[PDB]
């Protein structure tokens, strides 16, 4: 009698790498690299803001076309490549840091404060920002100008008696010409100093024109400061101040910003990549390096096949 | 073992036999399941296991910034290059292990068989056992089901092996 | 080999025997020491080997700084995550190796024994050798001490194995 | 006769991971992750400063309660979380860099120099810094004020003819009001420029109050510069200068700062972690990520067991 | 196998024999070539495979800069230390594999021989086969060239092995 | 008959590491660490500039002794440790970033532009820069001074209508004394602002002497800006301006700077290290950590031997 032992074989196996050879035939192999995204961003489990035309900073400041973002929360904020501002032009020194801070907080929750802007004219507007067909301005900023040809120095002491950090966003105006600065502030030159117990910022306005953008030669710079519980925010300004109207809350968190032109669909998926959501079962991916959530690691290999079978034939 | 069996579909490892009743085959489901469990285990340790990150450095840049960017890019490239290394090494080790694993299980099956057929069989270089007792079906299933008793057949098998 | 010996304490690998004098056991100290040396070697390559660092980046932060901190944190997290990977892989490889190592040494002991008992013994599936010469103590120690002479007993063992 | 081969087994083994399985029983396994610190910092082989209430910067400047740190050396400086300054308040731009530099030098060795502060009044003091029950100031700084209502511009050329780098610590005073600046310097505004052949720093004093700290609305900023052998330190100042009294040596080195509330005991151990010393035989630890000396690597795994035995039963 | 052959230069693995014609040796070129191909393969996967980089962070510094430099140095040291780890681990795994590889090929050669000499030979503990047919040269080459027919000699070899 | 199987052995093998032992004898082992450089830099396949005495910045600005570098291209620029400038002394804030940018562009290709420096005197020179035995200046800079004791504010709008980025290098003069500033610019103080639509830079000249270098107490600072297609470079200056004469092109690329005292020979090699070229067959090297091209990775191990043979004897 004869008894033969052996393995199954398949008509067509696949090729995998080992340490001694690069090309060994195997019955079945599980690709470990998710190439192929869905093509759209899934809308759950994460909370995602679409950011139709709204850079997280335009939403922060309150651009005329980003008024639908007031007090929103997100786990992920998405910026579209087509976004553009449609308001008075601005310049944020260290833009990247402000953007990161707001992004990780994950919220634009804002509360108004009883600031004592007295002896000045509040709510200054510009044709640059049209809302409701009228000249307006960023909704979270208060552009102060002279009142009766007088701009007295301001001195605002706004204490933090709460248990959370307060983020104040404020700016500095840079009029195109001497003519404009005197027209608006009744000063020949201004100066702004903002301080806390821990640190101090100071800015000297820079008068002069820049190439016109949206026909405007002038610009506003954006600065920010964080006030810890127990501290006091002190604002001293002789002019060119774009005042805060209140503060934003800062949360520690799990939120961030991704740049993506992908649409947001009706889907549940944990891993988000600029090229939409990616199923996260495979350990590696080669779709992108920018990811959010419980994602596969990015590798440069186009393929990795892990044998699940055995050597064929 | 010279080649595989294209027609064996009820398991990965198995037996084929020739006797006076006929020719046929069946899988060894304990050998197959052991191979499957180790493979699925290895897959479970890897597939479906990801880490969650939320906020990271910028990886894509559109403007010239200077040395701060050179470092931020350097750091990311180092990470990717190094994880790509780990990924290739890991797969190559896992595949080297998987093929050695399945061959190991096959050798275990072969030894189980020669140890069960104590002195009633000869190892052929083609991966088959020559059995010196003229068995029909029942021995074959007994061997497959680990109940073969070598003490039943040695008295008849030895004289057809060494005494001719 | 079906199971281990809870009562063997003079080594890791060894022999147990049954003869007409009685039953008993002893360790094989060459097999045991070889296993011990490889294991201790592997431990010496790892344990007690650390690298000295003195000044590093900040890892703990209390204030919001912006992108410089995001990178400094990113770099440290990358390092930790990656070393955690290396640590798990290393231990899993070392443990896979250690268990295969000890089983390998056991198989070597088994082969040493069947090669020394040339044709005077049969391999049983329980990890025991059936010896066909009715030996009492001295053969057993001779086998343990690598001095067994198969040419002494084959004349009496073969006729109690194949000739019945 | 029967001869059986086999392995020893133990009544109770332990569980280790392999590559094919997560849970295999093994006779004995050596934990490779040092969890558990001693709970105290060992005082040898490394030289450790305790830093009772002394931030490395307060020790550097010479705070009234850090006078015991003059000319000390360390391999490791430890800061306590309870440390607070007890002297005139200060603001160090890029605090982190100064702190790192001094920390790695590993020494506060200081030598006085024959600076020619002439035509000004030296040794200015404040009630902020009380030593010996009298108003004093930081011991390594010289606060210059006017002399006979005159503050002539200073111009100090202090050459480096030695074979080592000299570190100069100096600062800038920011008086609360115009009243205070004129009182102290007999100038309406000051300016400080400090230079070497390789670089130049310049600071404009910022007059104005900040929230009061220790009842003081005013602050001092700290700046530093390094003079290489062959160079000349040039100090030009019309006012608001907190002058150096000499220089600190810089050594390349193996020293650093750790933040820790652990006590320092009587013990010998090479690896120091904020949570005290850690035995360094195991290759990995999960106590902290902040370490000093020949330490185990930090991993996130709580346990790693390396079999030393064999599969049990 | 007790020791190696200092005089074997036509391959890595081979045979040495003693018969009535004389003593001599020759390499087994299939065993040798298989060992060579796997080794050269492993070398080809590593040697000659480098990655191209053009612009990187500064690694050498001459002046004190502060925290930016501490990080730039930290990042580079982390990379080097970690690649040094990968390099040592890789070589140790490759060398452990290479020595196990070559020993595996030797065991395969040994089994090929005992499987070809079915029951016409005994395994000696010195790595040699005792052949029970008094063969001269032609069997030896036949074994070397995988054409040995055990059915030719069993009738004469068994009676000089078990029947004495 | 007897048939013995076995392995070859060699009279003298080598020692390699494995995972179970550190010292196992092996027939032959391939060293995987290229220790030993050639000792010279190979001149192909890469294009290499020698940089005889020319720091990439001196070549950029047009130092009297770097006039042979006009419009050169490189894959690798090499700086010699002996290089020194031989022209008016300068200070580049963030030197490292400018150096990196120019280095990666890989070119000094420069084109002149029709700048409208009108109402001022162009081509100002100094004894600091001698070329052709006459006082000169950096060849890519235009030092403007007053014309007929008048220095009118300048306002240059130079648009980018091309498809590539334009890099403008310009600087700021810091005269030693008030005497020199008034002599040269007919102003008591100057100010420079340079802007694009995306950003703005502004510099205030700092009058005062620094230690003399090459007998000169005064210095020039170097600044740069990038103009994207569609933008406009706007230069507004009342004085102390070292004007651009045109722009440099920026290319994305594969170029860089290495510091090396090695000579450049006649050789073909892909991997370049400060200590010359290194054969790139071995996967690791321990020559240096600074490399360019398709190089082995740097490791701290002095040796790694990969067995190619088998266990000996
Ligand atoms: C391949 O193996 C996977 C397990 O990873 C299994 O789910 C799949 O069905 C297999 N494919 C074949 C050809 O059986
Ligand atoms: C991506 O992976 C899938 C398997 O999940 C495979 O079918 C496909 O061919 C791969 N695509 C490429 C080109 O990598
Ligand atoms: C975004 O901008 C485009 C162009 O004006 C406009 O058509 C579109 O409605 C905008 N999306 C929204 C809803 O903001
Ligand atoms: C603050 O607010 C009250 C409310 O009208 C006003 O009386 C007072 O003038 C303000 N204080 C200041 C800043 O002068
Ligand atoms: C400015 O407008 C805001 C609406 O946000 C209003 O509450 C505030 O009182 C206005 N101030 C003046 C001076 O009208
Ligand atoms: C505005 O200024 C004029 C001139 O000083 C003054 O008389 C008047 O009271 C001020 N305020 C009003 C009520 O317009
Ligand atoms: C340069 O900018 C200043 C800003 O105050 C302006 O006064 C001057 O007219 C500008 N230069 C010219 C002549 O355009
Ligand atoms: C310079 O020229 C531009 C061109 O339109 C003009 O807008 C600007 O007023 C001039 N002066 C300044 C302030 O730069
Ligand atoms: C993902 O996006 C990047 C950048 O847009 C692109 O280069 C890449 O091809 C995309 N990958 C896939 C899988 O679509
Ligand atoms: C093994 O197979 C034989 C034949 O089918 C059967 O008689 C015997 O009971 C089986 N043994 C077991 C317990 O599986
Ligand atoms: C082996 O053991 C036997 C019995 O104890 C003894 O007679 C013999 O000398 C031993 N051989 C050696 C050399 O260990
Ligand atoms: C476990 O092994 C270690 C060696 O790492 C040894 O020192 C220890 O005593 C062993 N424990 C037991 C149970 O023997
Ligand atoms: C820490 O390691 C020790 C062994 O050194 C072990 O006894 C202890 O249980 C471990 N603690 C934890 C909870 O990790
Ligand atoms: C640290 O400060 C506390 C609170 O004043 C004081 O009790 C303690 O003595 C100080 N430690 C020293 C010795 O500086
Ligand atoms: C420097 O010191 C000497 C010593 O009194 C003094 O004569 C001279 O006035 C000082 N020089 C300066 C800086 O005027
Ligand atoms: C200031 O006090 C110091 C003591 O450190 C003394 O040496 C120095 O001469 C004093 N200067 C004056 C003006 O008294
Ligand atoms: C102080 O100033 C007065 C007024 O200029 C002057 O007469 C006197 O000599 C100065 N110095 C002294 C000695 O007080
Ligand atoms: C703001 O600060 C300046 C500092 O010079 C001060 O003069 C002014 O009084 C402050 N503002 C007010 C009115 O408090
Ligand atoms: C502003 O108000 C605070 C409140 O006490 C006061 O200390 C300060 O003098 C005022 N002015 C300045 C200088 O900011
Ligand atoms: C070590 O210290 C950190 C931070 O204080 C703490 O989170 C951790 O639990 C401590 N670990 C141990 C082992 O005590
Ligand atoms: C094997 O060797 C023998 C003796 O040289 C020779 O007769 C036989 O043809 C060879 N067989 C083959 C096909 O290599
Ligand atoms: C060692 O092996 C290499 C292959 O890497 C080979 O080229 C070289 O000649 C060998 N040396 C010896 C001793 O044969
Ligand atoms: C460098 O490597 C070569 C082999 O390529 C070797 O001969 C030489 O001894 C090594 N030098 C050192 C000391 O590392
Ligand atoms: C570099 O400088 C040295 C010293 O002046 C000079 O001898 C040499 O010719 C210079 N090299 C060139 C050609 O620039
Ligand atoms: C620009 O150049 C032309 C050419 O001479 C000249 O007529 C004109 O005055 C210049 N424009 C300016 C900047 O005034
Ligand atoms: C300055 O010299 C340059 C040569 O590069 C010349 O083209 C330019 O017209 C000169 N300008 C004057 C004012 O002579
Ligand atoms: C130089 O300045 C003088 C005095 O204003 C003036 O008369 C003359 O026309 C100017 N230019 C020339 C041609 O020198
Ligand atoms: C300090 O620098 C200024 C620069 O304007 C100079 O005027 C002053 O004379 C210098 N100080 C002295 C007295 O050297
Ligand atoms: C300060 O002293 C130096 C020493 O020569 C001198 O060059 C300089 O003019 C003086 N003043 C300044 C401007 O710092
Ligand atoms: C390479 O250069 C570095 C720095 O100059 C030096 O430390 C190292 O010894 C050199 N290595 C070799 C192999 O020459």
């Amino acid at each position: 009698a004869t008894l033969c032992l052996g393995h199954h074989a398949v008509p067509n196996g696949t090729i995998v790498k080992t340490i001694t050879n690069d090309r060994i035939e195997v019955t079945n192999a599980t690709e470990l690299v998710q190439n192929s995204s869905i093509g759209e961003i899934c809308d759950s489990p994460h909370q995602i803001l679409d950011g139709e035309n709204c850079t997280l900073i335009d939403a922060l400041l309150g651009d005329p076309q980003c008024d639908g973002f007031q007090n929103k929360k997100w786990d992920l904020f998405v910026e579209r490549s087509k976004a553009y501002s449609n308001c008075y032009p601005y310049d944020v020194p260290d833009y990247a840091s402000l953007r990161s801070l707001v992004a990780s907080s994950g919220t634009l929750e804002f509360k108004n404060e009883s600031f004592n802007w007295t002896g000045v004219t509040q709510n200054g507007t510009s044709s640059a920002c049209i809302r409701g067909s009228s000249s307006s301005f960023f909704s979270r900023l208060n552009w102060l100008t002279h009142l009766n040809y007088t701009y007295p120095a301001l001195n605002v002491t706004m204490p933090n008696k709460e248990q959370f950090d307060k983020l104040y966003i404020w700016g500095v105006h840079h009029p195109g010409t001497d003519k404009d600065q005197i027209f608006l502030y009744a000063q020949s030159s201004g100066r702004i100093t903002v301080s806390t117990k821990r640190s101090q910022q100071a800015v000297i306005p820079n008068i002069g024109s820049r190439p016109r953008i949206r026909d405007i030669p002038s610009r506003i710079s954006i600065y920010w400061t964080i006030v810890k519980p127990g501290d006091i925010l002190l604002i001293n300004s002789t002019g060119n101040l774009i005042a805060p109207r209140g503060y934003f809350k800062i949360r520690s968190g799990k939120s961030s910003i991704m740049r993506s032109d992908a649409p947001i669909g009706k889907c549940k998926s944990e891993c988000i990549t600029p090229n939409g959501s990616i199923p996260n079962d495979k350990p590696f991916q080669n779709v992108n390096r920018i990811t959010y959530g419980a994602c596969p690691r990015y590798v440069k290999h186009s393929t990795l096949k892990l044998a699940t079978g055995m050597r064929n034939v | 073992i010279e080649n595989g069996w294209e027609g064996m579909v009820d398991g990965w490892y198995g037996f084929r036999h020739q006797n006076s009743e006929g020719r046929g085959q069946a899988a060894d489901l304990k050998s197959t399941q052991a191979a499957i469990d180790q493979i699925n285990g290895k897959l479970n340790r890897l597939i479906g296991k990801t880490n969650e990150k939320f906020h990271q450095i910028e990886k894509e840049f559109s403007e010239v910034e200077g040395r701060v960017q050179d470092l931020e890019k350097y750091v990311e490239d180092t990470k990717i290059d190094l994880w790509s290394y780990n990924a290739e090494l890991l797969v190559a080790l896992e595949n080297q292990h998987t093929i050695d694993l399945t061959d190991s299980e096959m050798n275990k099956l072969f030894e189980k068989t020669k140890k069960q057929l104590r002195e009633n069989a000869e190892d052929m270089g083609n991966g088959c056992f020559k059995i010196y007792h003229k068995c029909d079906n029942a021995c074959i299933e007994s061997i497959r089901n680990e109940t073969y008793d070598h003490n039943v057949y040695r008295d008849e098998a030895l004289n057809n092996r060494f005494q001719i």
